[PDB]
Formats: structure tokens, C-alpha cells, sequence
RNA sequence: AGCGA
């Protein structure tokens, strides 16, 4: 009698050393709202975005 | 949220609908839990990756940018933030209710908060709030 | 009137309010059950747990 | 003077008595129930015998209150008839192994009739299986053993009380008529005396109402009720009056909202009390009313509903009752005593047998089968349909299922040694559906009403929290056909004690007056003195002139049950202790020797032959051929049969059944003898234990208080030693990423622990395994999963291939060793019945030899019981002066404290067994020895010899057999008359300065071993939603620092320690890890974080819309 | 056994309160008194006759005795358990509570 | 006066505090970690959801019919109709069984909503502060140790 | 559901 997740233990604790280089972008809503979300140097930014 | 042993108060309080939705970190609008074939969460349901966090430690719903060296950042298709799968421990959701509805404690709990409030009676205050009689809010 | 409140609490409050115009709130000793005593506590966690 | 079992050992008694009456068979109980519920044609002459006028089986009764089913239009109808079975599928051993139920078919003759055209469609209907009690009155479902435990519950019918009130002091008399799948009727007194009746617990009601009601209106009420003082009275509170008046009145009340028409009053009343289709008082509700109030004085039992002569009857007896008169002759019947009944008085708490209960579930499950049928005996076509089209079979198999699996009475087979076998039947049980829980089953209940003697042991009863909730039957105890527990007695007439034998309830028990047996019966059947100690009905004890005593007691040990009827000199010990001397008998285990007890009792065979687990010889014969596996019997008329043994055989709780024969090839059998010894049987009687050599000294402080200290003999000579049979089960079943295997190609292992597996997985019989090691190898396909860099590159190095197939193959459990004796497998490849996904099952089956160790539990027959302190060598023990050390130490302080003697007296006639007597009869007989027995006059060395319970060895019998006690070898009487002797210190050397007690006693091995308990965890599985550590021996888990042991650490003022246990050691996730990495590494521990269970409530409260926040200062 | 000694004198003893049972039964047959009256007046005479052959015992014992020893020493038991013992055991409770 | 006394308590205690009284009434539903509410699949297929699942369900999919026939245009008796069975959702997922009949589930079992999991012997506030099972530990039976 | 202290 026992179960499990879909998960990854990923033993790897925590890295603050090298992240890999990432700027922020930022959504406005309908409302004059912003939610900001971060996106990687890599990342390719969307016109729009589930807030 | 996390903090350390610095505790001197623990303040409870009423809950308002700005500090609900201020609490979720998505809108969950979908009456499903997992796809029935690949046993995987529904997108916008009640266990989406996107809303609630990953299931799997710095890993994203379509493996974009699966490795620890990339993390805090939301992978732009699958929309799942990349991060450690415990956060849905923690992370909540919310349902916006397109019509409001009165909490059950403070109407239904004898004495009746909401009937000593507005100085209504439960018995004619049922039958307001389950649409079997009309109530007068205003006059001129 | 008829509630209960702890001796240091209401002396206090009479020491408060002898001053900005002097009037006593009467008190009597009562002895009460020690569920009531337990359950009448200063601590919501408690009482919530109890 | 036993008889019967031709083997049986001559086991001299100590009886002074003789008792007319054989034992019965043990286990009719169950058999003649069940056999009662099929109608097998024992039964049925039985009961030609015994009320030949109606012989029906329970099932027979359910078709018949089934039959016939008519739809509303009434046009066509459904009837059943003659239950049939068929011989059984498969046999008892197959059913075990495979695991299938010992079931047969049932066949029921089915017959439609269409009213309008006419016609029958008749057929032979499958029902369903239907389980069947085997042999030993068990039953066997899915493999595993099951055993019906019989329920004691309240009868239906009338009950008739009175309360006290304390504000107005007048008696309060009611009256409740509980029936089956009926109603509640309340008639009762006020404080202001009125007959108020409550109708199903709805406000009690003038009784004039009700009358009227009846159509005894007002004017019949004085036409009938002349002296009812309070009915006139009422009469007067009667609030009205008229048939139709008070009908439409009360009807408004019984159905509320309803029109009050009087036609559908009227129907009601039919419908609620006289429609046995929707009421019913049964059988037994129906005597017992008809008993109660003498209606009936011997009409044949049937209308199983209430009468308008009775509810009168009801009401003039309860009126009386206020007025207490003395009997009530109720015209046409017979004047029955005004009396308030009990509801504890056995005349009112009937007994359900595994019949009754059965029955019940049949009948539940075919009013679900009817309902259907009726719902599509309108909707299906007519002229077009039959029953095969009709009935349906899913919810009766469905109804059966559900109760022999998941029922608090279908439990499971508790049998760790013969006599718990037995005593598992046989059991009374309070707590049931239909039954008192232990929350309403307080104290009230678990006393022992006057009425239990000779009915139910007041004795035997678990010791945990179910004390009288859970009893066993009676030795001599039989069930009345209606549910009420009959005993025997033996009439007595003008003072001459007959010998007819008739059985009588509690209500007659009550009627009559009881002697006692052990009486001076003066050889002629006439009493000597004329004083007789004698029972009254309300349990009182009085001396009774020898004239009027009408019944007297079968023989003693009457009121015992079958295990506490073995304990030797039971008289003697306290209620107490021998209440755990019976439960701890039911839990030792099987020996690998088995000797049997030097004194014991009579029942030693006869529970141990009427057990089932010994082989007996069905019909007379010689012997043929023998083996360790089979007898082969030649009978006096050609027939050669085959007795097949079990060997090794686990039981439900993983001890061995081994079956040994004791006859040689020349010998010649009879009929009812034991052929082959049982698990703890030896010769034919039961053996519990061993017979060891004891001393009552305290011995340096190892036997302080219940320990127990046993030389190391019993550990070398193998005299206490238990064969233990675990089984271990591993499916290969399907999954999502393909199919598991069982196979030898598991992943990185060395070659080394390969060596036990054979070439397809399993490993080979016989081979040791110990903890941890592998059994069965199996493999499980795990996908692909990015490796870690570190892996990878281990991988590179090392050549070693992914194995995507990840392994999780059956490791034998830590803390585990032992042989393999077999090995069971399963496949699909065979066509074998295994569940959905699933390719093949395997089971192996590990078995110990545990030898005895110290912390195990050992126990006498006197509830002496104790763990086991220390195991001395042979030299460090007090041996007598003949060299012979003594087996076990036992302390005196728990002798006289505990009220339990009997251990002592065992002790003394233990070794005067041993040693074997001679009483000198030079000059006629000594002055103790006149009223024994003959052939007690001298004895044999290790002679055995038997004291019934109640008139066994007395104390100047006991002393005078130990006067003289014939010497071992030389001229050594080493016991004196006192009964003790002189030990020489085997540690230091010294004799010690004053004689010490020794004896032979008789002490078993309980299952309460070491093995079985010690449990540790350093870290191991996880709850779920919760993060604590897992819970139970059957995982690793820790134990439960409970609310208390937290009080006590905050009384010590302990905070850090207590931070440590509720933190760090159950719930801070991430400062297990911390904590782990810090005590390898060795740093120092982490300072615990916040509990998991304290954020699981935060997430709880904030999801209730209440806003919990931290607020720093 | 034989160090459980019994009071010689418990005979003797129990006829002596065997006569007043007796009587008092007698009393209550003639209708002297009622159902409640005799029950309290057997309760009294066997509390008298307990204390009697306890006593009885206890002058009898010696003070090597093993039993009255483990019992004078305080080591544990009271001298009830002995007296019920060897002697009498005395009232027995009724289900419901009384004797 | 002794009315006024029992209602000036909950009026004071609004008016003393910053607390509005308009988060008596809800406009957004807060749902829980998933964590909290698995659904943990046991060896074999046989999926095991934590029975709040199905109340948050049961409101999703009213808020969406409701939200749905509003769009659409319905009548007054279908709209508050369907406003009254989106409350009695609501109060069956925070108390079940506290107003009329409790919303049962298979085999006519009561369901466990939110109250459930803190009122009475089983809640949070003893099931895991009553005691917890802890680490680094063990039992055994116990003899005695004289020469100790 | 059953059981031990
Ligand atoms: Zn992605």
C-alpha cells in the first residue's frame, strides 16, 4: 500500500552562482494593471500574455 | 510567507475579495484535474501547472527549459514557471463568481452574524439570500 | 453587565478611569467551572483548538 | 471412567460424581444451523423427532414469505419453490489452495402464472452459489477461513417495566412491543395516571382513541374494560369519542398532512399492524407473545402478525399491571402471571445462529431481487416473458458476498492452536448490525444477570474493551429452535431424581426451583438431607425442603465454558485470574513435541477430538499401510479409504498444522478413534504446553514481579520452540510504459546474491535467505528520465548500460530470515483467474524455527502469566539433591496477592503424579483416602491423572497423596509431606536455609514473542498529505510521541528536546535532510524550521476566507 | 498448602452466626419485620461473623508464616486477601450494588 | 436592551477594528494547494482524489453554466434558480451538512469539506497536534535488569 | 475489521 508523483527529486538543493541571464517583461491588463514576468536572455517575448 | 523564528503575533482576520485575488497566482475556470490518457494535469483546471506550479523540480509542461540554471523564469509557450515541484504545496488558486454569495459561518451559525448586523431575522433572512423572498435595499 | 473579565484587567481599568472623571465599574468574586475558566482565555488558537 | 474413543489414555479421575449426560457434540452450534438453514435430511429427522408438525428449512421459509409477487394490476404472478443444491464444485483443500470459495450451486424451481389467460412457466433457476460449512463448522471464502460468530440480541415481543418518579413517587408502568420490521408502540401511565399511548414514538395518545380506533368505541371499551379504573378515567380523558371521530382524528395525526379520510385510516391500521408483508412479528416474536399473555395455549406458530385480541389483551394485562394483580386468565387462555419483564433475562435476549443471520441476508437481498422483478414484471411484455427473463441473481450473490466478506460477525478463522480453534465457535457476540456497539453497549449490558448459569460462561470474556460484550456458549448448552439457549437438567419427582433429561429456557428455569449436583444423592435417587441448598427465580438462594426441588443440575462445571473447563482445581483461583488463564489458553502456540499435561481435566479429549484438526477414524478396520503423508484403512467389508494428512500447512496466523499418525501398520482401529495427533494434540487429547519442573523462590531479583526465568535445558532439548510460517506475494502486472517481468536480468547487482535465484526468477526451496536479500526477480519498465551529469559520467566510465527497465523486485522484509519451505506460483500463460492487468502471481512461503528467548511470554493455567526475565545456564539453577535442576523460577509474591492457589495445588499434584504414590492400605484405608476412587490407591511414575473443575482433589486428599510419594531411584523421598524440598544453590552452593516449593506444572508459550514486536526506525517511509513518518511494524514507522508524553516533556521543561521530536524528527521537510547531511558529516543540527502540520492549517484557514498573517512586532 | 493454615475455631464461629441468621430469618418468616429490614440484619451479622474469623486468623497465624510476613512487612497486600485466603471470604456484591 | 446588547457586541467589534463588513459576502473563491487535495494514484491504475475535488467541481461547473446563461440571456426563474444551487455549492464546499440535507457521494457517504477538517476528534487540531509519529525511534518489550 | 498492555 504506497504511491507516488509525477515529480523529479532533482537532488541539485540551490545554485545563486550562475542563473541564466534574464531580463523581465511586462504585461498591462485591461484595468491599468501590470504583472510582471520574467523572461531569459534567450526568451522570446510574447505580444501578449496570460497575466 | 517564510521567515525565520521572528514571531511576537499571529493575527487573524476577515478575509476581502482584493486580498483573495491578490493571494491566487491564477484563475482557475475549468472543471477538470487530469488528461484521462496521459495522466497529466489539465491546462486552466484544477491541478494546471501554469496556475499552481510544476510537478516536477525545474521542469515545464512542454520541456522547454527543464535545469536548475534556468529558473524564476516562466517558459513563454507552456506558460509553467520553472522552479521546485513543492510550491504547489503552497501556491493558491481562486474562482471569480459571477455573482457574489454570502458565507455560510456568518449567516447559518446560531446567533447569525448577518442577522444581527442588519437586524434581520434568520428565519426571513433564508429565505433572502436562497431566492425565495425579495428584499427591499433602498427608498425615497 | 454579566460579563467576566480577569481582576488585573478590571483593576487597571479602574485605576484608567478614576482619572478623566472618577466613576467605578462594581465587581463581585466569582467562582467558576474550569472548562468555562479554559475556554474563556485570551488566545484565539487555543479556544480554537480546544 | 471415559469411554468412547477407543484410545483414549487411561486418565484416572477424580470424580466423585456420575454424570448422565455425555458432553454434546462441541460444534452443533454451527453444524445443526446451518443444516437447519439448507434442510439436509439429518435435520429433517431430527426435527421429526422433536416438533415433526412443521419441518421447513430457512430457506424454504423465505420463498414461501416471498411467494407469490403480484404486479398492482394483479393479472400475473411469481412464485418460488423447492431449494435444491447441487454437490459442491471443488474440494475443501482446493478451494484453500486456489483460493476460491467453497461454495454449490442453488437451484430453485421458478413458476409464472398469468391470471387472465392461465398458463405456467415453470423452470429450474440458477441462484447463485451459496457457500458451505465444511466439516469443522467453518466456512472458506476466497481460500482464507472464515467463522460466523453467533449474536445475541434482544427477542422481539412485548416488554412490560416500571419506572419511579421522583417528583410525584408512583410506579410508572409501560409497555413496549419491539418487533421485527415493525413499529414502536408506547402504552403507558403519566405522572397523572392516564393510558397515554405513543404510536410509533408519537405523542402518546388517549387510549379511547385508539379503541375506538379498533372499533371497540367508547361503549365496547365498557362492554370489555369493567375494571380498568384508569380506563374510565380516561374514558373521561378521552377527548372525544366515536369509531370515526377518534379514526379521523388520530389519522391526521399518524399521517400528518394527509387527508384524515377514514377509508385510508383504516387501510393504514391494516397495513401497519396486520400486514405481514409490511409487518411482522416472526416466529419467535409471535410465541413470545402468545407465551406472554397465554392467548395461544398450543395452536401451531404461524400469523406472523398482531391481533386485535392481543393489542386488548396488551392493554388490559398493562392496566393490571398497574393494578398489580396477581395473574391475568385471559379469557380463553390461561391465567399468565403479572409480571414486568427484563431485557437482559435470557427469556427475552435471544441468539441468532449463523442460520438466522444468513437467512437474513437472504431475505434482504431478495427484497432487492423483488423489487426489480416487480418493476419489469409491468414494463416487459406480456405473453412474451418467463422467469429466466424475470429474476435476477446479481443482488442476492451481491447481498451474500457482502456479508461472509466486510461483516463484523464473518470473521476471520482465529486459529493459532486447536482449542482457539474451537473456542472461535462457539462464541456469543453483543456487538453486531442489529446489535449494541460499544457506545451503547455500557456497563448495563456486561453483567452477569443470574440467568446465564448453565447458559453462558460468566468466565471466559475478552479482557480489553469488550468485557460481557463477547461470552462463549455453555458446555451442555443447546440452541432452541427460536433463537433462546436451552439447557438439560434432570427432573426430580416426589424426591426421586429421575433420569429423563428435559431442557428448559430461562422463563421456565425462573418457574421452576434448581438443585444442585453435587448433592448426597443416596444411590436410589433420593436426597438425604432435607435441606437443600436450591435457586429461586430471582437468582435467590435458599434452603428448600427435599420435597418440592423439581429440576436439579445435569453435573457440575455446567455454567463453564469449553477452555476454562480445562483449567485444573478452577474452583480454588479467583474470578479474576482465571478469566485470564481462559484467554491467555486460547493463545499459546504449537509445539514441535507436544507432550501432554500430566493433571489436567476430562476435557482434554473430548475438545480435542470434537476440535476437527485430529484425524478420527470414520469406520472401524485395521490398519493397511502408513506414512508420513497418508493412512490407509482396510474396513470389515472390502472398502480400503485413504486418510491424507497435512504437513506443514500454515494457519491464519502463520503457525504449523502438522498432523503426525500414531498407529502402526498391525493395529486394528474402531469407529470414532483418534488415527493421527493434530497441531497441539498428543495422543489424542489436547497439549498445550510442557510439564516442567518449577520452584516458587524469589532467585536474585530476575523473577521480580511476573518475570519468569527458565533453565537453559528448554533452549538445548528443543522443549519450547514454535515453527512460524510467513508469506510473501508479488504480482507482475501491466502498466503504462508496457509490461513487468519476472526474470534474472535485473540491473546493477553482483552475480553473488544470483546464486539463490533459479533460472526464471524465484528462488530455489530451500535455500536460506536473511534480511534484505532477494526472492523473487522483477523488473518494471521506468521510461526516460534525464540522467543527473554525475550519473551520466558514471555510466560513461563504468560501461554500464540505463536499464530504462528500473527494478523493484520482492525483498524478504528487515528483521526476517528462515527457510523456504514452498513456493506457489500463478501465471496467465496457465489460464489461471488473476485480476484485471495483471500477468502472473507468485507467493513464497518463508519459514522459523524460533527457539524460546528471553521477553518471550509464558504462562500458566492460571493466569500466572509473564515474559521471561533471563535463561540461566543449566549449572546457575537450583537442583535438588538428586542433581536434577529445576526447569523454571516462578515468584512467590504474585501467588497470594492474586488469589490464584490453584497453581499451587496444580504444582503438588503435579509431582505426585511424577513421582507416583502408593497409599498403604496395610490396615484397611487411610481416613482421607475412604471416598476415593479405586485404582487411585497407588500410582505409576509420570501416570496421568485428572481433576474435574468443580469436584476435583480435595485438600486432605492432596495432603495424604503427598505423604507418601514412592522414591525415584534410591531411598530418596525428596518432598516431604509438607510438599517441599531441600535445593542447593547451583550459583554459589550453599543449601539454602529453608525447603522451597517444588513441583511439576503445566505452562504454555503465548504469542506474544520478541520477534514479533521489537520494531526500530532511523528513517524510513512518509505519510501522504501529512509529512510524518508512517505508522506500524508492517512499514518501519515511528511511535506516536502522544499528548500526555508532550505534557510530560513541558513539566520537565524540556523545550529544546520537545522542539527536536515535533520539528526535525516528524514534519520540518527540509530540515530532515539537513539534519541528516549535518550528523554524517558531523556539524552540528540545523535549528528546526516550522512544522508541516502548523502550514497545512495556515492553507486551510486561508482557504476558509480567513485572513492568518505573522506579524513580527 | 500447608502454609495456608485455617482458624481451627471457624466451625465453631460459623455456627454461632448461623443460629442468629436463623433466627432473624425466622423473624422475617412470621412476619416480624420486612423484606428490607432482615436483608440489612444478614448483611450486619456476616460483617460480624468476616470480622470474627479474620481475627480468629490472624491470632493464629505464627509470625514466620511466609504470607502474614509478605503481608506485615508492607512488601504488599492487605490482610483481606489473606483472610479471604484461608477463613472467609464474606459478602459478595450484588450486580446492581448491594450485598 | 438585552438585544441591543447581543447585537452592539458584533457591531462594536466591526466598528473598533479596520475590518469592512463586505467580505462577509464573497466574489472570489480561494482553492486550495493541490497538494492539500491529491489525487495520488495507488499501484494499479486506482486514482484516489481527496473528495474536495468534487466540490470544487460542482462550483466550477455552476459558476460556468451561470456565467454562460447570463451571456446568453435566460430567464428570471432559470438565472435565480441557478444563483440559489451556485450558493448551496458554496455552502456545501465549506460546510457540508450544516444547512439541509449534507451532499453525499457514493454509498450514501457524507462528504468531508472544509469544516470537516477542523471541527471535532479528527480535525488538523488533533489528528496532528494530539501527537505525530516521530523519527529516530523504537519499542521493544521490557524485562528486568537487575545487575543494571 | 480483529487483537495486546
Ligand atoms: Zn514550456
Amino acid at each position: 500500500l504506497r504511491g507516488s508523483r509525477l515529480g523529479a527529486v532533482s537532488y541539485e538543493t540551490d545554485r545563486n552562482h550562475d542563473l541564466a541571464p534574464r531580463q523581465i517583461a511586462r504585461y498591462r491588463t485591461d484595468n491599468g494593471e501590470e504583472f510582471e514576468v520574467p523572461f531569459a536572455d534567450d526568451a522570446e517575448i510574447p505580444g501578449t500574455w496570460l497575466c | 510567507m517564510l521567515d525565520v523564528n521572528f514571531f511576537d503575533e499571529l493575527r487573524i482576520g476577515l478575509a476581502t475579495a482584493e486580498d483573495i485575488r491578490q493571494w491566487s497566482y491564477g484563475e482557475v475556470k475549468k472543471p477538470e484535474t487530469i488528461n484521462y490518457r496521459t495522466l497529466k494535469p489539465e491546462k486552466d483546471g484544477l491541478f494546471c501547472e501554469k496556475i499552481f506550479g510544476p510537478t516536477r523540480d525545474w521542469e515545464c509542461y512542454c520541456g522547454k527549459y527543464k535545469r536548475v540554471r534556468f529558473k524564476g523564469i516562466i517558459c513563454e509557450r507552456c506558460g509553467v514557471e520553472v522552479t521546485r515541484a513543492k510550491v504547489r504545496r503552497e501556491r493558491m488558486g481562486h474562482i471569480e463568481l459571477a455573482a457574489p454569495v454570502t458565507h455560510i459561518w456568518y449567516f447559518k451559525g446560531v446567533p447569525s452574524r448577518l442577522g444581527y448586523l442588519l437586524d434581520l431575522a434568520p428565519k426571513d433572512l433564508e429565505k433572502i439570500i436562497y431566492f425565495a423572498a425579495y428584499v427591499i435595499t433602498s427608498v425615497d | 453587565p454579566g460579563s467576566l473579565i480577569d481582576r488585573a484587567e478590571f483593576e487597571a481599568e479602574n485605576r484608567r478611569v478614576v482619572a478623566e472623571g472618577g466613576e467605578p465599574a462594581a465587581g463581585r468574586p466569582v467562582l467558576m467551572g474550569i472548562t468555562k475558566a479554559s475556554l474563556a482565555t485570551d488566545s484565539w488558537l487555543s479556544a480554537a483548538s480546544f | 471412567s471415559n469411554n468412547s474413543v477407543p484410545g483414549a489414555p487411561n486418565r484416572v479421575s477424580f470424580a466423585k460424581l456420575r454424570e448422565p449426560l455425555e458432553v454434546p457434540g462441541l460444534l452443533d452450534v454451527q453444524t445443526d444451523s446451518f443444516e437447519w438453514l439448507i434442510g439436509s435430511p439429518r435435520w429433517r429427522e431430527s426435527a421429526a423427532e422433536r416438533g415433526d408438525v412443521n419441518p421447513v428449512g430457512g430457506l424454504e421459509e423465505v420463498l414461501y414469505e416471498l411467494s407469490p409477487i403480484e404486479d398492482f394490476s394483479g393479472s400475473m404472478s411469481l412464485s418460488f419453490s423447492d431449494p435444491r443444491f447441487d454437490d459442491v464444485k471443488a474440494p475443501v483443500d482446493e478451494c484453500k489452495d486456489k483460493d476460491m470459495t467453497y461454495a454449490a450451486p442453488l437451484f430453485v424451481t421458478a413458476e409464472f402464472i398469468n391470471n387472465n389467460t392461465g398458463e405456467i412457466k415453470s423452470q429450474t433457476v440458477f441462484m447463485g452459489d451459496f457457500p458451505m460449512m465444511t466439516e469443522k463448522g467453518t466456512f472458506i471464502i476466497n481460500g482464507t477461513e472464515r467463522v460466523v460468530v453467533s449474536q445475541l440480541v434482544r427477542s422481539p415481543g412485548v416488554y412490560f417495566d416500571e419506572t419511579i418518579d421522583k417528583s410525584t413517587d408512583k410506579t410508572l408502568h409501560s409497555v413496549k412491543v419491539i418487533p421485527s420490521r415493525g413499529a414502536w408502540l408506547e402504552f403507558d401511565v403519566d405522572k397523572r395516571d392516564t393510558v397515554g399511548v405513543r404510536i410509533d414514538r408519537k405523542r402518546r395518545q388517549p387510549v379511547t382513541v385508539l379503541l375506538k380506533a379498533l372499533g371497540w368505541t367508547s361503549e365496547q371499551i365498557v362492554e370489555r374494560f369493567g375494571f380498568s379504573e384508569i380506563m374510565r378515567s380516561t374514558l373521561e380523558k378521552d377527548n372525544t369519542v366515536g369509531t370515526d371521530e377518534a379514526l379521523l382524528d388520530i389519522y391526521r395525526k399518524l399521517r400528518p398532512g394527509e387527508p384524515p379520510t377514514k377509508e385510508s385510516a383504516q387501510t393504514l391500521l391494516e397495513n401497519l399492524f396486520f400486514k405481514e408483508k409490511r409487518y411482522d412479528l416472526a416466529r419467535v416474536g409471535r410465541y413470545k407473545v402468545n407465551k406472554k399473555l397465554g392467548l395461544h395455549v398450543g395452536e401451531p406458530i404461524t400469523s406472523s402478525t398482531l391481533t386485535e385480541e392481543d393489542v386488548v389483551a396488551t392493554i388490559e394485562y398493562l392496566v393490571r399491571l398497574h393494578e398489580g394483580q396477581t395473574t391475568m386468565t385471559v379469557p380463553g387462555g390461561v391465567e399468565v402471571p403479572v409480571e414486568t419483564d427484563d431485557i437482559d433475562h435470557f427469556g427475552n435476549r435471544r441468539l441468532r445462529t449463523v442460520g438466522e443471520l444468513i437467512q437474513n441476508q437472504i431475505r434482504v437481498g431478495m427484497s432487492r431481487m423483488e423489487r426489480v422483478v416487480r418493476e419489469r414484471m409491468t414494463t416487459q411484455d406480456v405473453e412474451a416473458i418467463t422467469p429466466q427473463t424475470l429474476i435476477n441473481i446479481r443482488p442476492v450473490v451481491a447481498a451474500i458476498k457482502e456479508f461472509f466478506g466486510t461483516s463484523q460477525l464473518s470473521q476471520f478463522m482465529d486459529q493459532n492452536n486447536p482449542l482457539s480453534g474451537l473456542t472461535h465457535k462457539r462464541r456469543l457476540s453483543a456487538l453486531g448490525p442489529g446489535g449494541l456497539s460499544r457506545e451503547r453497549a455500557g456497563l448495563e449490558v456486561r453483567d452477569v444477570h443470574p440467568s446465564h448459569y448453565g447458559r453462558m460462561c460468566p468466565i471466559e470474556t475478552p479482557e480489553g474493551p469488550n468485557i460481557g460484550l463477547i461470552g462463549s456458549l455453555s458446555v451442555y448448552a443447546r440452541v432452541n429452535p427460536f433463537g433462546f439457549i436451552e439447557t438439560p437438567y434432570r427432573k426430580v419427582v416426589d424426591g426421586v431424581v429421575s433420569d429423563e433429561i428435559v431442557y428448559l429456557t430461562a422463563d421456565e428455569e425462573d418457574r421452576h426451583v434448581v438443585a444442585q449436583a453435587n448433592s448426597p444423592i443416596d444411590a436410589d435417587g433420593r436426597f438425604v438431607e432435607p435441606r437443600v441448598l436450591v435457586r429461586r427465580k430471582a437468582g435467590e438462594v435458599e434452603y428448600v425442603p427435599s420435597s418440592e426441588v423439581d429440576y436439579m443440575d445435569v453435573s457440575p462445571r455446567q455454567m463453564v465454558s469449553v477452555a476454562t473447563a480445562m483449567i485444573p482445581f478452577l474452583e480454588h483461583d479467583d474470578a479474576n485470574r482465571a478469566l485470564m488463564g481462559a484467554n491467555m489458553q486460547r493463545q499459546a502456540v504449537p509445539l514441535v513435541r507436544s507432550e501432554a499435561p500430566l493433571v489436567g481435566t476430562g476435557m482434554e479429549l473430548r475438545a480435542a477430538i470434537d476440535a476437527g484438526d485430529v484425524v478420527v477414524a470414520e469406520e472401524s478396520g485395521v490398519i493397511e499401510e502408513v506414512s508420513a503423508d497418508y493412512i490407509t484403512v482396510m474396513h470389515d467389508n472390502g472398502t480400503r479409504r485413504t486418510y491424507r494428512m497435512r504437513k506443514f500447512a500454515r494457519s491464519n496466523h502463520g503457525t504449523c498444522a502438522n498432523q503426525c499418525p500414531i498407529v502402526d501398520a498391525g493395529d486394528r482401529v474402531e469407529a470414532g478413534q483418534v488415527i493421527a495427533d493434530g497441531p497441539c494434540t498428543d495422543d489424542g487429547e489436547m497439549a498445550l504446553g510442557k510439564n516442567l519442573l518449577v520452584a516458587i523462590m524469589p532467585w536474585e531479583g530476575h523473577n521480580y514481579e511476573d518475570a519468569i526465568i527458565l533453565s537453559n535445558r528448554l533452549v538445548e532439548e528443543d522443549v519450547l520452540t514454535s515453527i512460524h510460517i510467513e508469506e510473501h506475494e508479488i504480482d507482475a502486472r501491466d502498466t503504462k510504459l508496457g509490461a513487468e517481468e519476472i526474470t534474472r536480468d535485473i540491473p546493477n547487482i553482483s552475480d553473488e546474491v544470483l546464486a539463490d535465484l533459479d533460472e526464471r526468477g524465484i528462488v530455489r526451496i530451500g535455500a536460506e535467505v536473511r534480511d534484505g536479500d532477494i526472492l523473487v526477480g522483477k523488473v518494471t519498465p521506468k521510461g526516460e528520465t534525464e540522467l543527473t551529469p554525475e550519473e551520466r559520467l558514471l555510466r560513461a566510465i563504468f560501461g554500464e548500460k540505463a536499464r530504462e527497465v528500473r527494478d523493484t523486485s520482492l525483498k524478504v522484509p528487515h528483521g526476517e530470515s528462515g527457510k523456504v519451505i514452498g513456493i506457489r506460483v500463478f501465471s496467465r500463460e496457465d489460464e489461471d483467474e488473476l485480476p484485471a492487468g495483471v500477468n502472473e502471481l507468485v507467493r513464497v512461503y518463508v519459514a522459523q524455527k524460533r527457539k524460546i528467548s528471553d521477553g518471550d511470554k509464558l504462562a500458566g493455567r492460571h493466569g500466572n502469566k509473564g515474559v521471561i526475565g533471563k535463561i540461566l545456564p543449566v549449572e546457575d539453577m537450583p537442583f535438588l539433591a538428586d542433581g536434577t535442576p529445576v526447569d523454571i523460577i516462578l515468584n512467590t509474591h504474585g501467588v497470594p496477592r492474586r488469589m490464584n492457589i490453584g497453581q499451587i495445588l496444580e504444582t503438588h499434584l503435579g509431582w505426585c503424579a511424577h513421582s507416583g504414590w502408593k497409599v498403604d492400605a496395610a490396615k484397611g484405608v487411610p481416613d482421607w483416602a475412604a471416598r476415593l476412587p479405586d485404582e487411585l490407591l497407588e500410582a505409576q511414575p509420570n501416570a496421568i491423572v485428572s481433576t474435574p473443575v468443580f469436584d476435583g482433589a480435595q485438600e486432605a486428599e492432596l495432603q495424604g497423596l503427598l505423604s507418601c510419594t514412592l522414591p525415584n531411584r534410591d531411598g530418596d523421598v525428596l518432598v516431604d509431606a509438607d510438599g517441599k524440598a531441600m535445593l542447593f544453590d547451583g550459583r554459589s552452593g550453599e543449601p539454602f536455609p529453608y525447603p522451597v516449593t517444588v513441583g511439576y506444572m503445566y505452562i504454555m508459550k503465548l504469542h506474544h514473542l520478541v520477534d514479533d514486536k521489537i520494531h526500530a526506525r532511523s528513517t524510513g517511509p512518509y505519510s501522504m498529505i501529512t509529512q510524518q513518518p508512517l505508522g506500524g511494524k508492517a512499514q518501519f514507522g515511528g511511535q506516536r510521541f502522544g499528548e500526555m508524553e508532550c505534557w510530560a516533556m513541558q513539566a520537565y521543561g524540556a523545550a529544546y528536546t520537545l522542539q527536536e521530536l515535533l520539528t526535525i524528527k516528524s514534519d520540518d521537510t527540509v530540515g530532515r535532510v539537513k539534519v541528516y547531511e549535518a550528523i554524517v558529516k558531523g556539524e552540528n543540527i540545523p535549528e528546526p524550521g516550522i512544522p508541516e502540520s502548523f502550514k497545512v492549517l495556515l492553507k486551510e484557514l486561508q482557504s476558509l476566507c480567513l485572513n492568518v498573517e505573522v506579524l513580527s512586532s | 498448602m500447608a502454609d495456608v493454615l485455617v482458624p481451627p475455631r471457624k466451625k465453631e464461629i460459623l455456627d454461632h452466626y448461623e443460629e442468629r441468621a436463623d433466627k432473624v430469618e425466622k423473624q422475617f418468616q412470621r412476619g416480624a419485620l420486612n423484606h428490607d429490614e432482615r436483608n440489612e440484619a444478614l448483611v450486619e451479622i456476616w460483617k460480624e461473623a468476616t470480622d470474627e474469623v479474620g481475627q480468629a486468623l490472624r491470632e493464629h497465624y505464627p509470625d514466620d508464616n511466609p504470607i502474614i510476613t509478605i503481608v506485615d512487612s508492607g512488601a504488599t497486600g492487605n490482610f483481606t486477601q489473606t483472610r479471604t485466603l484461608a477463613g472467609m471470604k464474606g459478602l459478595v456484591t450484588n450486580p446492581k450494588g448491594e450485598f | 436592551k438585552l438585544r441591543a446588547l447581543k447585537r452592539l457586541k458584533v457591531v462594536a467589534a466591526f466598528q473598533q477594528s479596520g475590518n469592512s463588513p463586505m467580505g462577509m459576502v464573497l466574489d472570489a473563491v480561494p482553492v486550495i494547494p493541490p497538494e492539500l487535495r491529491p489525487m495520488v494514484q495507488l499501484d494499479g491504475g486506482r486514482f484516489a482524489t481527496s473528495d474536495l475535488n468534487d466540490l470544487y467541481r460542482r462550483v466550477i461547473n455552476r459558476n460556468n453554466r451561470l456565467k454562460r446563461l447570463i451571456d446568453l440571456g435566460a430567464p428570471e426563474i432559470i438565472v435565480n434558480n441557478e444563483k440559489r444551487m451556485l450558493q448551496e455549492s458554496v455552502d456545501a464546499l465549506f460546510d457540508n451538512g450544516r444547512r439541509g440535507r449534507p451532499v453525499t457521494g457514493p454509498g450514501n457517504r457524507p462528504l468531508k469539506s472544509l469544516s470537516d477538517l477542523l471541527k471535532g476528534k479528527q480535525g488538523r487540531f488533533r489528528q496532528n497536534l494530539l501527537g505525530k509519529r516521530v523519527d529516530y525511534s523504537g519499542r521493544s518489550v521490557i524485562v528486568v535488569g537487575p545487575q543494571l
